[PDB]
């Protein structure tokens, strides 16, 4: 649909 | 020698322009990130961004990691704004805080995960297992495809990395071959920052 994102970190 | 640029985090509709502006000044754009490709355009805000796979990507490969507005304040002027003035600076790991594009481009005599070798193990989401080894590769590490392909050679440090989010047992992994066990967001993490963030709080708690 859209392009991949990433949220959170560790 | 070449321009090359891709394009991340935008809609179809933005993205236009940014087609537009290509071939305006005869840039060359291109559809999905290679190892030709010096420049990542990517949205932002007055300068962060989210994290893509392209981010991941550019900042590990070095390159130039601009902004969505270094192509609308260009044009709203007239001439090629120099893009060095409009280079990422961060996304929700750094804030605009730890620009770890610069940083990247900088230190390539140095990479991060330099005396290290990784094995992508298991399923992951929305960044195919290679992609993810290519990442890797790029920031110094050496990628290993099984678990029981890491090497007797002692000046190696073995790291497995497990993306959890996309399973349904995987504390398992620590029984077959002995080296710690981190998210995937270790990595993720690292290249954002471009600093090889430690193992501790990345680790997963195994089963002996």
């Amino acid at each position: 649909p859209q392009s991949p994102t990433f949220p959170e970190a560790g | 020698k070449r321009m090359s640029m891709v394009v991340s985090g935008l809609t179809p509709e933005e993205f236009m322009l940014v087609y537009k502006f290509a071939r305006k000044h005869h840039i060359t754009l291109t559809n999905l990130i290679t190892e030709e490709t010096t420049h990542v355009v990517m949205k932002t805000d007055a300068f962060v961004c989210e994290r893509t796979l392209k981010y991941f990507l550019g900042i590990a490969g070095g390159k130039w990691v601009v902004s969505y507005f270094w192509v609308t304040q260009s044009i709203k002027e007239r001439k090629m704004l120099n893009e060095h003035d409009f280079e990422v600076r961060g996304d929700v790991v750094n804030g605009r805080n730890h620009q770890g594009p610069k940083r990247a481009r900088e230190s390539q005599d140095r990479k991060i995960f330099r005396g290290l070798e990784i094995c992508c193990y298991g399923p992951f989401t929305n960044m195919p297992t290679d992609q993810l080894e290519w990442m890797v590769q790029l920031c110094g590490a050496s990628v290993v495809k099984e678990l029981s392909s890491f090497t007797l050679g002692t000046g190696v440090h073995p790291i497995v990395v497990v993306q959890p989010d996309a399973w349904t047992g995987f504390h398992a992994i620590g029984q077959m071959c002995e080296a710690p066990v981190v998210t995937r967001e270790w990595v993720l993490d690292s290249v954002a920052l471009y600093q090889c963030q430690e193992l501790d709080t990345y680790l997963i708690p195994q089963i002996p």
